Order: structure tokens, then C-alpha cells, then sequence
């Protein structure tokens, strides 16, 4: 399997929560976003694996993810992401 | 959870340089993916509302990708 | 079947515990499934002895007494 | 401070473990809910001991499975290990 994707139903419902209840979403549109999400994860992963691998570490940790986020233009995501981690700790 | 962590792990291990993963990494990606899905959908919906439509279309998502530098890495994923 | 975040919180009631690995809550989730299933089944034996259809707290306390595996539960479920 | 798994989740596992005509009293589910937390705390504290003695910091799979066998749940170790090999 090269390419794997999150289940279309999970992606679809998050999409439905991000628009008014009067909105409808085309089939192609969900699948498009489903593909983008896998690309987004692989994108961030590839930077984190580099930063991790270069501290001769073997496992990608939280810092490497958030570090990769800021590096690749998703620094605005880092602020909530740290909040998410607090609650489970 | 809202997104399956096990499936996120599988996407992570498409990279040759990843073969063991930490506990928090797929959890971070779950929330990040939810935020990302929300961000991309919202941006495409703004183009839908500006055109007084009610069906979000793939054309709209391709549009939102062009108009934000944050989505540059998605330029060859949805072409015109 | 069981939320791992809650299992993690139960683990960290132990004060000699503060950091946990990825695999510990997944082990405990399945272990908790087996434990709930075994304890319930073992208690159902006494439900059947009284030809009842409702499993009662009486049955679980009974099963705890009749298995050495549940010794740590004698002060948790008294009769 | 004391945490319990959701009573509905406990009830579902209990119900799959009984005949199709069987019912569970409110008393019984809540009782099992307490036992399950006790079971986790029980195994954890031995695992933390095994963990600390090898001057480790994080409790890993082996520390759990060692604690299982040490504390009378050796019958769990083989299924748990197989269960911790298919997801890996």
C-alpha cells in the first residue's frame, strides 16, 4: 500500500462541522481533502524525521512535530497543539 | 478518537526514516489534522459563499490552496 | 472498547508513577477487557446456581472469594 | 482522588460475557467498574517497582507483563503479547 488516507467518513464529518449546517459538500471535495490530509502529515513528518534523525534520536517526539510545524509555516498551529497536550497530562 | 491514531501511524511510516514512533506524535497529528481539515474546508467555503453557492466543490478547495502560502505544498496534489 | 486517556489517568494515581510509554495503556485496555470478562463470567456461575437471570453484586463478591487471582479484591468488594 | 472507566463501557464488556437472556444489576456494573480500576492500579504499582529497580523511568510493556505473571495473571501474558504484535 504506498499511499494511505484517513477514513473518508471521519474527514467528511470534520468538514461538515467547519461549515454552516445549510452547506453541502461534493463527493470529490471530501476525497480531495482526504488526500490533502495525508500529504499534510507526510509533509510535517519528513521535516521532523530529519530534525530527529540529526540529533541521532530514533523516535519523533512532540517537540520535533511542533518544531517542524513552525519551520514549515504552520507556527499558528503550535499554540493550540501545546494546549491539547496539557489536558492529557 | 475523532481520527484513528493507528491510521495516522501508518501514514507516518510511509517515510523510510520513520519506523518507531513516540506516544505523543500521532496524538499531535490527530489534532493538527482536524485543525488542518477545518482550515482548508473553511477557506474553500469562503469562496463558496462569495459565489452564493451552497455546495462546497473540489474546485473551491483547489482555489483556497492557490490563495494561501500555507498551502503551497498542496500545489501539485490538486491540479487545474 | 476502552478510552486509553482514562486508563493513563488511573495509572498516574500511583505517585511512584509519572511517565508512561505508548504501549502501557494499550496493554491495560486489552488486559482490562479480559479482566472484566473473566470476573463477570466467574460471577455468572453463582447467578446460575440460584437460577437467576440478573447478575448481582452478590455474585461478583462470591466469585472473588473462590479464585486466588482476585485476592487483592477482598477488601474492595465485601459481602 | 480516584478515576474509573466509563460505566457504559464496562457494562458492554460484561454483557458480551453473559448468556443472551442474562441481565446485569446496576450494583454489579458499578462493582466491576471499581474492580477494574483496582486491577490497573494493582498491576501498575508492581510494574513501577520493576521499572524503578532497573533505574528505568517509563513503565514499558515488559514491566506490565512481568507484573502480570508476578501477581497471578500469567495466563494474560501470552494473549497480551500476541495482541501487542499485530498492532505493532
Amino acid at each position: 500500500e504506498q499511499d494511505i488516507y484517513l477514513p473518508i467518513a471521519n474527514v467528511a464529518r470534520i468538514m461538515k462541522n467547519a461549515i454552516p449546517q445549510t452547506g453541502k459538500i461534493a463527493k470529490d471535495a471530501k476525497e480531495c481533502v482526504q488526500e490533502c490530509v495525508s500529504e499534510f502529515i507526510s509533509f510535517i513528518t519528513s521535516e521532523a524525521s530529519e530534525r530527529c534523525h540529526q540529533e541521532k534520536r530514533k523516535t519523533i517526539n512532540g517537540e520535533d512535530i511542533l518544531f517542524a510545524m513552525s519551520t514549515l509555516g504552520f507556527d499558528s498551529y503550535v499554540e493550540p497543539l501545546k494546549l491539547y497536550l496539557q489536558k492529557f497530562r | 478518537q475523532e481520527l484513528p491514531l493507528a491510521r495516522i501511524k501508518k501514514i507516518m511510516k510511509l517515510d523510510e526514516d520513520v519506523k518507531m514512533i513516540s506516544a505523543e506524535a500521532p496524538v499531535l497529528f490527530a489534532k493538527a489534522a482536524q485543525i488542518f481539515i477545518t482550515e482548508l474546508t473553511l477557506r474553500a467555503w469562503i469562496h463558496t459563499e462569495d459565489n452564493k453557492r451552497r455546495t462546497l466543490q473540489r474546485n473551491d478547495i483547489a482555489m483556497a490552496i492557490t490563495k494561501f502560502d500555507q498551502f503551497d505544498f498542496l500545489i501539485d496534489i490538486v491540479p487545474r
